[PDB]
Parts: structure tokens; sequence; C-alpha cells
RNA sequence: UCCUGGCUGUAAAGGAUGCGGGCUAGGUGUCGGGCGAGCUUCGAGCUCGCCCGGUGCCGGAGGGAAGCCGUUAAGCCCGCCGCC
RNA sequence: CGCUAUUAUUGGGCCUAAAGCGUCCGUAGCCGGGCCCGUAAGUCCCUGGCGAAAUCCCACGGCUCAACCGUGGGGCUUGCUGG
């Protein structure tokens, strides 16, 4: 059944980028969503995401500008330290800084440059390029 | 307001449309009647018709093709590239006249009419090849795959398509500047139709 | 030198041909990402004189194949065939013939017809400099059952990759490559498509205004 | 130079692609490309100044 | 366990009969005056040594890594291979 | 070979295609249910359109060694078990 | 050992080439919807005590250079433990 639905999110948005769509609707929300949108924001990947309200769930909105190639949740959710990001870079991204890894640590959501620069690691959640 | 009283569109018979449709023309489309026939709008068949004579005259006149492998599409097409210093093609279209340059009538235009996008799928695909913009006239059951203008018209009555070329010819003639006004065009829309 | 020998026995067929004959496009890149059909090598032999000098014609592959007729076999030759600017154009064709001479020739002429230009950067890790020597990141190429990716390798690492590939990459003008691949890669046309497309593919990767001055890109000749 | 940018989506055009470019039917002062994908797929674009979104 | 023994300093080359290679060091050995073809190969190894010391260390952070750095800078200096104001590419 | 009451546990037992979930153009038939318009001989009746679910034929991007599959995937993702 | 993505976590495959159980229901086990409060076991950072020497990497110096030996700086010790 429904096991993740940020991996369903970043499929949807593959999908719909590589066929040339301009708007994307994302049914199961949530805050770990909300965050990775905003990185991806911050980073310029996308445009003006909102969250829409029915009883349920929330939705969210998300404009698309022609900046993605590729995007997707990383399984298992590895734990990472300050010392070994090289690893995964050379693993999920085609060039030395190219794309962004997209971590969870006790300071919040953040890319991995962030991270790197704070001198603190966590768990990898997903990457986008 | 028109370019022509509506009656007369009626009664030509460009809003008639056939029983089967395709999602990308529910724009175009208008209505269902209780017969399984769709019908088609009007207004944007005028605003569209406008576009495409702007278009078209923003070109140099002798290098425009017009195609119609249809049978009631060959008079009128003959009698646009007389009006308008085009070239039409009525009856075949021989595979290589724009990809072969070994052939004996070889060109290379720059922009396409259509009246059929599918029984003219081999001067469409090679249009496609050299790479031009594509003018075509579109019904209920037609797609908009390679096409870069679209006209909702009845692709098969006689009148339909005289009434469209006439008005596509005056438009074109107007903008070109080689009359004053709508009016001085003193053709009857009775001489593009096929004879009998 | 030559260029009033090859200019002046020349007619064009086509409109493009008449257009370079004029003298209304001048430069190379002007007729690559319109959507042009160049049906005359002629064309290339004006705008990119340097495809012509033998060092940069390699020729790939020769095969004889065999048609069952109840009076014989009747022998065909097939030659895959290689061409191009060392500076970012690159051409692939291939010919058919009755004799050798025959095929080789059709051959570098549709290898002519099929020109295309890359990118190029440094992308590596190890190198990290901005000079276009390699491919600035990874790409992928397939052609029937073969599979190549290509990643940026450090300057005087030269070309780890199969012969097909190693003399496509040098007609290219890249000198540093990694390589991985899948499949039958002892049939060297699908090897040699498969290269070809990943050397193409390196167009179709999205970019940002901060990421050419950060590997150096380079699009067609350099300096 | 200058590498073009399609108008329905934000791709760059690729040398031997199957694209095309003209100029606005309706006002004539932006000049539209489409790339292949948008061409076999139709999907629509909009001018930059006026917005006339044809096919 | 397996004790230490002494290792090679010289590598030969993955296949034998390749005619590019053969020539280029056909002409070096002549051109130099060299006896045999471990001379060479020692040679470039000691390229490779250097060139692979080079790649790990770029972009390596912390207080060994710039160390080495300088480290290999100066012994290039002092051999002769490089001028003072150098760097690592 | 058929009936009653029990054992055996196999087949080209084949869609030669394991089960669940989200996404990536549509068109045209048929089966069931529901809604809305028009006909009517006033029939649980006829025709046209729409939503949901089943079952078929075509087909564009796309996939594949190809034959071919193609929103009933042999496509991109998140999972578990059996097998080579 | 590599060649071998012919043992595949990275990283293979099962319509026709080897390969879906004849089909279902379910035990352990693995995978599991959205918001709020708590704890802080996993996870992350900082620091104390341990992981012999030889072996491995680098620079300098002594045997003609080197191999070898010495001084120093790092890793290895697949980790354990106190805050
Ligand atoms: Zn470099
Ligand atoms: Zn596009
Ligand atoms: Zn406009």
């Amino acid at each position: 059944t429904l096991l993740d639905p940020l991996a369903n999110a970043l499929s949807h948005i593959t999908n719909s980028e590589r066929v040339g769509k301009k708007e994307v609707y994302i049914k199961p929300a949530s805050k770990l969503i909300g965050e990775v949108l905003r990185v991806m924001l911050e980073n310029g990947y996308i445009g003006e995401f909102e969250l829409i309200d029915d009883g349920r769930a929330g939705i969210y909105r998300v404009q698309l500008i022609g900046k993605i190639n590729k995007a997707g949740a990383i399984k298992p959710r590895f734990p990472v330290k300050a010392r070994d990001y090289e690893k995964w870079e050379k693993r999920f991204l085609p060039a030395f800084e190219f794309g962004i890894l997209i971590v969870s640590t006790s300071q919040g959501v953040m890319t991995h440059k962030e991270a790197l620069e704070k001198g603190i690691g966590g768990r990898l959640i997903a990457y986008v390029y | 307001e028109y370019l022509v009283p509506l009656d007369q569109y009626l009664a030509a018979g460009v809003h008639i449309g056939t029983q089967q449709k395709t999602k990308d023309m529910k724009k175009f489309i208008y209505r269902v009647r209780q017969d399984g026939l769709y019908v088609l709008d009007v207004r944007k068949t005028d605003e569209r018709l406008r576009v495409a004579g702007k278009f078209l005259a923003k070109f140099d006149p002798e290098s425009i093709l017009a195609v119609s492998v249809r049978l009631y599409g060959q008079r009128p097409v003959k009698k646009f590239g007389e009006v308008t210093g085009a070239k039409a093609i009525p009856g075949r279209f021989l595979p290589g006249t724009m990809t072969n340059p070994q052939v004996k009538n070889f060109i290379e235009p720059d922009v396409l009419i259509v009246t059929d996008p599918r029984a003219d799928h081999q001067a469409l695909k090679e249009a496609v090849e050299i790479g031009i913009p594509i003018v075509a006239l579109v019904d209920t059951e037609n797609f908009l795959s390679y096409v870069d203008i679209a006209i909702p018209t009845n692709n098969k009555g006689r009148k339909a398509l005289a009434l469209i070329y006439w008005i596509l010819a005056r438009e074109v003639l107007y903008n070109r500047k080689e009359i004053e006004s709508r009016e001085d065009f003193k053709i009857p829309v009775e001489d593009f139709e096929m004879r009998i | 030198e030559i260029a009033q020998r090859v200019l002046e026995e020349w007619e064009p067929k086509t409109k493009l041909g008449r257009l370079v004959k004029e003298g209304q496009i001048t430069d190379i890149h002007e007729i690559f990402r319109k959507g042009y059909q160049i049906k005359e090598p002629e064309i290339v032999d004006v705008l990119l004189p340097e495809v012509n000098l033998r060092e940069n014609q390699e020729v790939l592959d020769i095969a004889l194949t065999v048609r069952m007729t109840d009076s014989g076999r009747r022998i065909r030759f097939r030659v895959l065939a290689a061409v191009g600017n060392r500076d970012g154009y690159v051409g692939l064709g291939i010919g058919h013939g009755r004799e050798v001479g025959i095929a080789i020739r059709k051959a570098i002429n549709y290898a002519k017809m099929n020109i295309i230009e890359i990118k190029r950067g440094c992308g590596s890790w190890e190198c990290r400099c901005r000079r276009p020597h390699s491919i600035p990141f990874a790409v992928e190429g397939k052609e029937g059952s073969v599979r190549v990716k290509l990643m940026p390798g450090p300057r005087g690492l030269g070309l780890v990759i199969g012969d097909v590939g190693k003399k496509i990459l040098t007609l290219a003008g890249v000198q540093d490559v990694w390589s991985q691949t899948l499949g039958e890669t002892r049939t060297t046309v699908n090897f040699a498509k498969a290269v070809f497309n990943a050397l193409y593919n390196t167009n179709r990767v999205a970019i940002k205004p901060e990421d050419i001055e950060r590997y150096g890109i380079v699009v067609g000749r350099a300096m | 130079f200058e590498v073009p940018v399609c108008t329905s989506c934000g791709k760059e055009i690729t040398p031997r692609e199957h694209a095309t470019h003209f100029v606005c039917p309706n006002c004539g002062e932006a000049i539209i490309w489409r790339c292949e994908s948008c061409r076999v797929l139709s999907v629509p674009y909009k001018c930059p100044k006026c917005g006339w979104e044809g096919p | 366990g397996d004790p230490k023994r002494q290792r090679k300093k010289y590598e030969t080359p993955s296949h034998p009969w390749i005619k590019e290679r053969l020539d280029r060091e056909r002409v070096l050995k002549r051109n130099y005056a060299l006896k045999n073809k471990k001379e060479l190969w020692r040679h470039e190894t000691q390229l490779k040594e250097f060139r692979r010391r080079a790649r790990r260390l770029l972009a390596a952070r912390g207080k060994q890594a710039e160390i080495e750095r300088q480290q290999l800078l100066q012994r290039l200096y002092r051999l002769g291979l490089l001028p003072a104001d150098a760097v690592l590419d």
C-alpha cells in the first residue's frame, strides 16, 4: 500500500517534468514535503508552491520551470557523518557541485553544503538535479 | 465583429463536425446534438482566420504551399494560388518533393498550409523533417500533433472549403496592402467551389 | 589556398547550400540549432575545411555480407566511418557498396552529413580546473543491446575506453574520460552509435548560468 | 553565441532536433521556439508579450 | 599471519603488443639511450605516484592535508620539475 | 464414463506474464449500476451524452534482441515472498 | 584474485533464450497513512580513557644515490567505554 508519500511526490514531479507539464498536484501532504520543496525553491528548481486545505489532509500545488533532470528519494535513509559526503555525492550526482543532497539534521532539513559548513551530519532523504 | 454574416457561415456548413471527438479539440467544440454530432464555435474560427491572415501576409508570396489530397479541396486551393501567387499541389504530393533534390519539381518553402492532417500525412512529415511552421484546418476527429496554427473548420464540405480559402485570400491581400479595404475584392465565392 | 578550389566547382541543389555559397552563412555554428536539413557534404567542406584532411577521417569497421540467390551468393561491403574536427564537431556514417572504395566514399559522405556539436569542460572531483579537456558531467548512451556511460576524469588520464570509443572521442576533441558499458560491445556498429549518442546527450542536460564558469563549459570550438 | 530556449518548456534546443521557430501570428514582436517534444505531444505555447495562447 | 616481502618499484603494461605504446617507447628509448624498459617504466611510476598524491590531496580538508600539499610542492621544486610560485594543478 | 461415501494431489493446471500502491496522450466497442436531456405504441421501452467499475480492439510518446507490449505495460518509483 | 554487472548492498535477471509455486487463507518475520505533547534508546556533534611494536603514507637526515636504517607527523587496529 502507501508506504512513502515523499517518493511518490518526487517521482510524479520527474515524470511531469519529463513530459512537459506546468503545474503538479500532490495529494497526501506532510511537513517533510513542504521543507523539501522549500529547499528546492531556495536553490532554484521550482516556483510558487502553495498549500491547499481540504478536510482530509493538505494538497500541494507546484509550478515547474524546466530546471530538473532527475529527482528521487533515498531509501534506506542512510546515516552520514560530516566526513563521508563525497562518497554519496559520487554515488548520486554527476559532478562535484551539481545538484543537492537533502539531509535531515537535529537542526532541521538542509542541504549538505550547509550541513558541512555547520559541521554536522544526519540522515539522507532525497536528491535533486 | 465578424468577417462574414453568421448565417453565411451556417449555410456553408462551417459548424458541422464528425460523430467523433478528441481531447485536443474540447476548446473549439461547443455543443453536442441529440444525434451524436458535434458543433464548433464560429467566433474562434473568425479569430484564428484573422491571425492566420496576418501570419501568412508576413511571408514571401511565392514561398507558400497549399495542399489538398481531398477532391473538394483541389479547386479552392488552385484559386488560392492564383490569387496569392502561392504554389498549390492538388493531387498526390509525390513523396520526395522536399527531401529529394533529384526529382523534377523539388521545392523548399517557408510555411505550409494543410486541409487535413490525416490525409496529407506525407507533406506534413516532410515539412517536419525540414523544420517549418504548419497551418492546418482541423475538425473534431483530428489531432494537433506537429501543428503550429489550427483553424477549426469542417474539412469535408466543398462550400466550407471554398468560403474558408476565399476569406483567407482576402485577408492575406488586405494585410499585404494590395487593396485598400474589403469589398474591393470582387471574386465571387461561387468560383472557388468545385464544379459538377 | 583551396577555398576557391572547393567553392568554384560546386553548384548548390538545396537552399542551405545556396545560403552558404553566397556568403550569408559564414560560421559552422549557424547551421545547427535550427530545423535545417543537410543534404550536401560540400556545405561542411566549406564551413569546416579540416574534416577533409585524411588524418581526421578514421575508418572504423569493414564487413562483408552475403545475400543468397539460386545462382550464387551476392556479396556486399559495409563500411562504418568517422569524421571530425578535433574541436567539438563529430560525424558518423555507414556506406554500402559492391566494392570497397565505393563503400568507403559513401560512408565518408554520410559521415559528413551527420555532423553534431558537443559540450566540453572538466566536471571531475579530482581535477576541478576550468579547461575543456573532458566532458563536464556524466552522460548515458544506448544503441541496440549496448549501453555506455561516460564520466569526466582528471588531466593526463587518457581515454579509458575501448578502441572505437577511443577514436570517436579523439575526433571529438575529448582527452580524458572514464567509462562503463553493458551488452554486445563486440559489435562495432552498435558500440559506435551508443558512444555517438552519449556524446550527443551532453546537450540534453539542463544547467544554470552559474555552472558555465564552474566547469568551463564550451559549446563547439574553444578559445 | 546563444542557445535558444523553448517557449512551452524551458529546455535548450539540441542541434539535430526537429524543432521550429516563427514569429507571433498575433502581435509580431516576439519569436516563438518549439522543440520536437512539444510539437509531437501538442503542448500549448503562449506568447511572452501579449499571451496569445496558441496551440 | 604472513610477514612482509619487499615489492617492486616499477609497473608493466597491461598488454605487451600494442603498436602505439611500442612506437612511443621505442622513440623514447632511442632518444634517451636506455638499456631496458624497466627504467622507462619506473620513471613513469614516479610520475604516476606524484599524480595520485595530487589527485588525493585535492579538496581534502584538515591540517595534514595542507601539510602534505606543501611537502609535495617543495619536493618538486627541489627536484627541479616546478618553479617556486606553483600550484597543485 | 453415471449416483453414494472416501483415497490419490497431478496437466501446454498457459495471459507460458506473482500480489498490493502512486504516476506517465487518447480513440472506439460491449456488460452492470447511477445522473441529465430528448422520443414514445406510455413498455422493467428506444436514442444521445456524462461518472464509477469490469471486459476487448487500435494507437502516439516511451520501452525492448527483436516478434511485440503500450493507463488491463513487458515504462519511471515505494515494498514483501518464490525461483534461475 | 581480477577479467565476470557469470553471485550483482553499490550492481543482474524470470511472455518467447535458464527461471512465477496450480490457486487461495494465514503464523513468525520484513515494510507501513496525517497532526500534537513527552522521553531521549538508535542516529549526530564536542570531549576523557583504551585499541603493543613491526607492517602502510609523507617529509627530513645517515650508509655514493637507492633498496635499508633513524627522527617526527598521520593513518591501521573493521571497535569498546566514561561524560
Ligand atoms: Zn580538469
Ligand atoms: Zn519544449
Ligand atoms: Zn504576442
